[PDB]
């Protein structure tokens, strides 16, 4: 460990921290569900947790106390700042509903719904769809019989160009309307353009 | 561009988070509770990480569209599109160390 | 409604591999091909046919709504910047909108609409 | 021998006559909640039943709660006498209107004040209690709701057993299971330290906690002086004396705290003896008493553990170490010494409805009593009335959250009657209070030798809940302590008797149990001197006729409701009868449905028990019958009238419909069918159609497992199904203003709006195809100043800008079909609404589906298939008298699944459908000997039955193959070995060698393809991810998982792999520029970086990690 | 002493340090399981995972 640190050739203070940062407020979403009913992720909770402590903090310095209340108040900023980092990591996890644990800070990088097993299992692609498989012995081996439905769903934006190419609608914005109501002229131009 | 050669991994100092952060955070207040707006020097103050809408002031002054890289001088918002808001981060003065 | 505590996003929903509500939530804003083709290309076509009217016409209209600097140029201001009177504009608004109805300026932005 | 009066005549091929007609399906589920609530009927059943003293559930619960009172003394309440009040408003109300079915509950609370020896009494409220229909379910927030029983190890001493690896020596470990308490581990060791692990804490001494208990040491030689080891501890042990010892155990379970003998000994009092810290069920004191036979002359009062027990614990187990076969204690008869198996049903017991009810309100009423203790140590002890010091809130919540969020409370499964009828006899052993999937053990997934009656060991789920879930056998009936019993007939001095005897696992454990099957005289006596046998630990020998004891009642008695249903199951596999018995709970119940030519005996009685099919309450004479109601005129005078609900939901999206099958002026008889449900012909099970099989290949087209239908199926709507949608959106109150539903909407052509009436909703019966709108409402808008153009527009047209925003509910992707009904609520006529809510309309839109490529279907015998081809009329192979197959099946995937079932089926309809007439002028022929003298003959299109492991064996087929009637035409089609010579519908010659034909019962899967097809090119996108995502209004994307990736890196496909995973999924700016890309003509541009990467070095910067990408030269690169 | 060096830089380090006189170092070659393996010669970034 000490070789580890001496070869750095940084330095070890690096672990007792003197400004802890705060994540961009999209990772932590505020957003309302329908019915005024505000949905927010516990990392709100955590920073209120350590904002407050930090202000009083600073509100007992200012005011001047007894050493013994100064050191309450600094012990609770360290086991904040420890509950913000990792829940369960030392001591008793904070829950505020149905004694549920707080997804802490460095949760979003453990665990089966950490970020790393997470990319570890894949992400989710536009133009894609899925449908029963049934036997089909008239194809050729290079060969697949997509339905009509999926086709013109899964290739719009193609048949959409061709379209207003072919000046069956004048513009982007009604050759879009055209395919969402699936006229007959809509058939021809998919056929063409999934050669 | 995408030239990538090496991805390193150090243990930040108190420094690199005063100098990779562009605002401090001295309030715990969130959301108004009526107006449905980011308070000053909230958890997500426009000041500190940036504006709800794109091209769009907190205070309106410079609410329109060809204004980039502005600073509002009334309200200090920068004058940029929304998606910065997921990029811009912030730092907290611990009192104490921990 | 002011007495309720805001429900936590990483909550499991409807146990789906208990994937947090969270990951449920549309971004309800900011539309792919809203703002990719449609308003792209509803700005590019009025560039095109606006300008295929007068020249001073599309300078006035530029100023009158504010498609290049903002400022929409009220009727008394515009006619000061070009001289003319506060009574003039409103029929040089109505000469733009009955030419915009007609021709293969409709054909263009029969939608947008 | 049709129990119901009006059942159709079908034969049987039933060799046996079965003693016990099969009980009510659902009454598990219903005698559990009247003994739950406690009502006249439970009570007079539990006193044929023999039981002493009959005690209520809710009288049993707060029974046991009372008294409350202070530690003071000087405050003691109870309350006892539970009784009900009429239900608010008739099932059907309280569907349609959305109410819980429910019915308020009072108790007489008593409150006496001691240093004043006042009372004080009257009825205190209790909340509505959610009653449970006929049926059999909860109707709760206007759901059905079936809540399944739970399988769980019963309380009581478990002595285990595990052998040492290296000593080789047996180590005997002993448990103790309270229902609520600490858990006594005494396990003897190779070490000798023979110890109690005490809620899982450091091992001690036996000898240190039994001294402790007051035990002298001498007692301990004398009692232990037997053992050896036992006595060797006791000589080992270092501290001593009692105060030494409580000190030592108070220090052991709390140290650091001052240890005194008060404390110790009030310590001890409390986590054994007090009855609030520790209780165990009735049937684990029972348990206990059995298994170390103590205490077994007198009824069970006292539910605590005792140093009794204990000491006879620590004595069974020194015993059993020594090797002793069996033991006795003074007070005691003799009992047997082995380790007991935790998979045995005589130690899983069963905790139905009633049970875990009682338990949630049981918890709910110790809150309330916490509370109530509280309140009435600090109120006020003048004016003080027992009204004022309940508080009914906790006990509500507690029963209101149960029912809405448990896992063992879930929405009744309504594809068809089966469905249900199978959901309601679950037995599933998970959930709350129960193992998990993942820490449970693959071991307790496996069948046992006790299940053999109790639960059916072949119908299970196929997917990763196998083994935890099961179903009640049919003739299983559920004891009192919640142990399942089975029927047996008793046999005397080797002749059977008539009358039965319910055995629990243990008695019949204990005894010799014959089979059904075994050959017996008409006069009782067994034939065979060697009778099979089954017996203790599951093995099956052959014994003498005499010391047989006990014999089973019916062949079908290990199988359950659903099993039972397979005609020719003995001939299937056991994974393909699973596959079998779960598909036939998917079927959809058709347009026209038609009961199976082949069926076994099960269909009627399932059909009546599942409660789909209305049943004449009395006897008596139909007046008027219509397509709506019934009314007939009993005997007595009365009238009744049924209502019969047409084209209503399911729970599932089907349609349930009930069409009378009665005529006007027909006497009808109590009991019987009057109309049938869904799934059923004639108050019968009927899940699907008779179709004319062909087992062969054709053309590549049904291979390997696809299916080929005629197209005749489709023009004829044999298998065409209705389904209902359901679309609701409701007008909520919002800051900005109130929403609304009107006809106006902004901006919008007539056209568009042409089908909506003048309230703003669709007219019924109007076509809506996918994407219309279906109702209309504007919501208030804020303040946001229009786009360039749009205004300009705006000005232009004379359109105002219409603050008001559109968010009219519409038909979502993929919905069509006339809209059936409208239902509307408003707040303005009183109606019970969520609160921020005046407005609410929910439409239903049928839609009738014609089956088509893709669809599943599956017979009885576990054979699923898509449709491959549905080929024309013309094209089918057509019998010698032109008769096209409606059906082709392959013929090399029945052999191989071994399901020869199958095959059996298919002749048996067959000759069915053909009839036949047995040749008797010379006499019955030898194969015919035992068939029933009714079946040597039958009418063209007959109906017939064959009982499963009872029914026509291959000789009977075989023999009526040959007898079958010839066709109108005076022909014959299939040859005796059941082929017949079919015509090419293409080449129109005869092929080459006959084939198999035969009518099979094919049902309708609901696994339709018009739900499965999905398909994305742009839509909405995440929040948080901005990854694809979205409703079925545009159907999320498809995940492309590691695997995937793996597969694209093995090709080589670098940039498909980079597209899948940038330009498509994450790159928020990559996406908007390639969707350009494609609708204009350019090429599509270079992908950014992920979200997924900028997103995961915030993160990790937000825990002080300094991250930063660098270059060859080192400089840090920006990102 | 005792750690698991690969084969190719072992080798490489061992010439460039005696091409200056430095003495060798003896070492035996020795198999290891496929998650020993994959922890040892993975990134970061990648064994996280
Ligand atoms: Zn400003």
């Amino acid at each position: 460990v000490v070789a580890a640190f001496q070869q750095s050739g940084n330095s070890p203070m690096g672990m007792v921290l003197d400004a802890v940062p705060v994540i961009p407020p999209e990772l932590r979403p505020m957003v309302q569900l329908d019915g005024g009913r505000f949905a927010t992720s516990d990392l709100n909770d955590l920073y209120r947790r350590v904002i407050n402590r930090n202000n009083r903090l600073k509100r007992l310095i200012d005011l001047g106390a007894p050493e013994i209340i100064v050191n309450n108040e600094k012990r609770m900023l360290q086991e904040s700042v420890d509950a913000l980092f990792d829940n369960g990591r030392r001591g008793r996890p904070v829950t505020g509903p149905g004694n549920r644990p707080l997804k802490s800070l460095s949760d979003l990088l453990k665990g089966k719904q950490g970020r790393f097993r997470q990319n570890l299992l894949g992400k989710r692609v536009d133009y894609s769809g899925r449908s029963v498989i049934v036997v089909g012995p008239q194809l050729k081996l290079h060969q697949c019989g997509l339905p009509k439905l999926m086709a013109l769903e899964l290739f719009k934006p193609f048949v959409m160009k061709r379209l207003v190419d072919l000046n069956h609608a004048q513009n982007i914005k009604s050759a879009k309307r055209m395919v969402e109501r699936q006229r007959p002229q809509v058939w021809d131009v998919l056929e063409e353009v999934i050669a | 561009v995408n030239f990538f050669d090496e991805l390193r991994i150090g243990l930040a100092t108190a420094e690199d988070i005063r100098q990779w952060s562009y605002g401090e955070v001295k309030k715990p207040e969130t959301i108004n509770y009526r107006t449905l707006k980011p308070e000053k020097d909230g958890l997500f103050c426009e000041k500190i990480f940036g504006p709800t809408r794109d091209w769009e002031c907190y205070c309106g002054k410079y609410k329109r569209v060809r204004f980039k890289g502005i600073i509002c001088e009334r309200c200090g918002v920068e004058v940029t599109r929304a998606k910065v808001r997921r990029e811009r981060m912030g730092h907290i003065e611990l009192a104490a160390p921990v | 409604e002011h007495s309720r505590d805001p429900v936590s996003l990483d909550m499991p929903v409807g146990s789906e591999e208990e994937a947090p509500l969270g990951d449920f939530i549309e971004d309800a804003e900011a539309m792919s091909a809203e703002n990719a083709v449609i308003a792209e290309l509803l700005h590019t076509d009025i560039r095109s046919v606006l300008a295929t009217l007068d020249e001073r016409e599309h300078q006035v209209i530029r100023l009158r709504f504010g498609l290049d600097d903002g400022q929409p140029r009220t009727l008394d201001q515009i006619g000061k910047l070009f001289g003319l009177s506060r009574e003039r504009v409103r029929q040089i608004e109505r000469d733009v909108m009955s030419k915009l109805r007609h021709g293969e300026r409709a054909d263009r932005l029969r939608s947008y609409a | 021998n049709n129990s119901v009066p009006g059942a159709p005549n079908r034969v049987s091929f039933a060799k046996l006559r079965e003693p016990l007609e099969v009980p009510g399906l659902l009454d598990v589920q219903t005698d559990s909640f009247e003994w739950l609530i406690g009502s006249p009927r439970w009570r007079e059943s539990a006193a044929e039943r023999g039981d002493v003293n009959p005690v209520g559930g809710l009288e049993e619960v707060l029974y046991e709660l009372s008294p409350i009172e202070d530690f003071s003394g000087s405050m003691s309440l109870s309350f006892s006498d539970p009784r009900f009040d009429d239900v608010k408003a008739p099932v059907d109300e309280c569907k349609d209107k959305d109410m819980t079915y429910a019915a308020p509950l009072f108790v007489t609370a008593e409150f006496i004040n001691n240093n004043t020896g006042e009372i004080k009494s009257q009825t205190v409220f209790m909340g509505d209690f959610p009653m449970m229909t006929e049926k059999g379910t909860f109707i709760i927030n206007g759901t059905e709701r079936v809540v399944v029983s739970q399988l769980v190890r019963s309380p009581g001493v478990y002595f285990d057993e595990t052998i040492d690896k290296s000593t080789d020596k047996t180590l005997h470990s002993v448990k103790v299971i309270p229902s609520r308490g600490a858990w006594l581990e005494f396990d003897v060791d190779k070490r000798d330290t023979v110890g109690v692990r005490i809620d899982r804490k450091r091992r001690q001494p036996v000898t240190v906690l039994l001294k402790a208990l007051g035990w002298t040491s001498e007692q301990i030689v004398e009692r232990f002086g037997f053992s050896e080891i036992m006595r060797s501890t006791l000589e080992k042990d270092n501290t001593v004396g009692t105060d030494e010892a409580l000190l030592d155990i108070y220090r052991k379970l709390r140290p650091g705290e001052p240890p005194t003998k008060e404390s110790a000994q009030t310590l001890l009092e409390n986590l054994f003896f007090k009855e609030k810290r520790y209780d165990l069920a009735r049937v684990g004191r029972y348990k206990v008493n059995k298994k170390l036979g103590l205490h077994v002359g007198e009824p069970i009062t006292s539910s605590t553990l005792t140093e009794e027990d204990v000491v006879a614990t620590i004595e069974y187990l020194v015993r059993l170490h020594e090797g002793q076969t069996t033991m006795t204690v003074p007070g005691g008869v003799e009992v047997p010494v082995e380790t007991d198996d935790i998979d045995h049903f005589g130690n899983r017991r069963l905790r139905t409805v009633g049970e875990l009810i009682q338990n949630q309100i049981r918890v709910g009423m110790s809150r309330m009593e916490r509370v109530v203790r509280e309140r009435m140590t600090t109120q006020d002890v003048e004016a003080i009335t027992p009204q004022t010091l309940i508080n009914i809130r906790p006990v509500v919540a507690a029963i209101k959250e149960f029912f809405g969020t448990s896992q063992l409370s879930q929405f009744m499964d309504q594809n068809n009657p089966l469905s249900g009828l199978t959901h309601k006899r679950r037995l599933s052993a998970l959930g709350p209070g129960g193992l998990s999937r993942e820490r449970a053990g693959l071991e307790v997934r496996d069948v046992h030798p006790s299940h053999y009656g109790r639960m059916c060991p072949i119908e299970t789920p196929e997917g990763p809940n196998i083994g935890l879930i099961g179903s009640l056998s049919v003739y299983a009936r559920v004891n009192p302590f919640g142990f399942i019993e089975t029927p047996y007939r008793k046999v005397v001095d080797g002749v059977v008797s008539d009358e039965i005897v319910y055995l629990t696992a243990d008695e019949e454990d204990r005894h010799v149990v014959a089979q059904a099957n075994s050959p017996i005289d008409a006069d009782g006596r067994f034939v065979e001197p060697r009778v099979l046998v089954r017996r203790k630990a599951g093995e099956v020998e052959y014994v003498p006729s005499s010391e047989v004891d006990y014999m089973d009642v019916s062949p079908r008695q290990m199988v359950s409701v659903a099993t039972a249903m397979i005609p020719f199951l003995e001939h299937d596999d056991a994974n393909r009868a699973l596959m079998g018995a779960n598909m036939q709970r998917q079927a959809v119940p058709l347009v026209r449905s038609e009961a199976p030519l082949v069926g076994t005996g099960m269909e009627l009685r399932a059909a009546i028990d599942a409660g789909d099919v209305v049943v004449a309450e009395e006897s008596g004479v139909i007046e008027e019958v219509s397509a709506d109601y019934i009314t007939v005129m009993h005997d007595n005078g009365t009238r009744r009238t049924y209502r019969m609900r047409k084209f209503a939901r399911s729970n599932h999206g089907t349609c349930a419909n009930q069409c009378p099958i009665v005529d006007a002026g027909d006497r009808v008889e109590a009991g019987q069918v009057i109309a049938d449900g869904p799934c059923t012909d004639d108050g019968e099970m009927a899940l699907g159609k008779n179709l004319l099989v062909a087992i062969m290949p054709w053309e590549g087209h049904n291979y390997e497992d696809a299916i080929i239908l005629s197209n005749r199926l489709v023009e004829e709507d044999v298998l065409t199904s209705i389904h209902i949608e359901e679309h609701e959106i409701d007008a909520r109150d919002t800051k900005l203003g109130a929403e609304e539903i009107t006809r106006d909407i902004p901006n919008i052509s007539d056209e568009v709006l042409a089908d909506l009436d003048e309230r703003g909703i669709v007219r019924i019966g109007a076509e809506v195809r996918d994407g219309d709108i279906l109702v209309g409402k504007v919501t208030p808008k804020g303040e946001t100043e229009l786009t360039p153009e749009e205004r300009l527009l705006r000005a232009i047209f004379g359109e105002k800008a219409r603050e008001v925003r559109d968010t009219s509910l519409k038909v979502p992707h993929g919905e069509s079909g006339k809209v059936i009904g409208i239902r509307v609520f408003s707040r303005e006529d009183e109606d019970e609404l969520p609160a921020g809510v005046n407005e609410l309309v929910r439409v239903y839109v049928a839609q009738k589906r014609k089956i088509s490529d893709g669809d599943k279907l599956a017979g009885r015998h576990g054979n699923k298939g898509v449709i491959g081809k549905i080929l024309p009329v013309e094209d089918m192979p057509f019998l010698a008298d032109g008769t096209p197959v409606d059906i082709i099946l392959n013929t090399h995937g029945v052999p191989r699944r071994m399901n020869i079932g199958q095959i059996l089926e298919t002749h048996l309809g067959w000759c069915a459908h053909s009839g036949w007439k047995v040749d008797a002028a010379k006499g019955v022929p030898d194969w015919a000997a035992r068939l029933p003298d009714e079946l040597l003959e039958a009418q063209p299109n007959a109906i017939v039955s064959t009982p499963v492991f009872d029914g026509a064996q291959e000789a009977e087929l075989q023999g009526l193959l040959s007898c079958t009637l010839p066709n109108r035409d005076g022909d014959v089609l299939v040859d005796a070995d059941g082929k017949a010579m079919l015509f090419d519908g293409r080449s129109g010659e005869p092929f080459p060698y006959p084939v198999t034909v035969g009518y099979m019962y094919i049902m309708k899967l609901h696994h339709l393809v018009d739900d499965k097809i999905h398909a994305r090119s742009t839509g909405p996108y995440s929040m948080i991810t901005q990854q694809p995502l979205g409703g079925k209004a545009q159907f999320g994307g498809q995940r492309f998982g590691e695997m995937e990736c793996w597969a694209m890196q093995a090709y080589g496909a670098a940039y498909t792999l980079q597209e899948l995973l940038t330009i498509k999924s994450d790159d928020t700016v990559g996406r908007v520029k390639v969707y350009e890309a494609i609708v204009k003509g350019e090429n599509i541009p270079e992908p950014g970086i992920p979200e997924s990467f900028k997103v995961l070095l915030k993160e990790l910067q937000s825990l002080c990690l300094n991250v930063e990408v660098l270059s060859s030269d080192g400089a840090a690169i920006e990102l | 002493p005792g750690s698991l060096i690969d084969r190719a830089e072992f080798e490489a380090e061992n010439r460039r340090v005696v091409a200056e006189g430095g003495e060798p170092a003896a070492g035996r070659p020795v198999l290891m399981g496929i998650t020993k393996a994959s922890l040892a010669t993975d990134s970061w970034l990648s064994a996280a995972s």
